[PDB]
């Protein structure tokens, strides 16, 4: 589960290229990125 | 601390006589 202004980031970009920005794109970018790195080992632990 | 590694994102060994137990 991602939070509430969390995807809305990550659809389109509210401001014209700035540097915050990016840094608050590869934050959200990570926390969706990272739950995937758990649930694709996750079902592999299911069958031990 | 450093902030320069971080920001860019976004030598000899003498012998001790010792009493070594396991």
């Amino acid at each position: 589960a991602i939070a509430s202004e969390a995807l809305s980031l990550l659809s389109n970009t509210y401001v014209d290229g700035t540097e915050i920005d990016s840094s608050l794109r590869i934050r959200a970018i990570q926390q969706m990125a990272r739950n995937l790195r758990t649930v694709l080992d996750s079902f592999e632990r299911g069958t031990a | 601390r450093g902030m320069d590694d971080v920001a860019r994102h976004l030598p000899v060994n003498a012998r001790v006589p010792a009493d070594l137990v396991i």
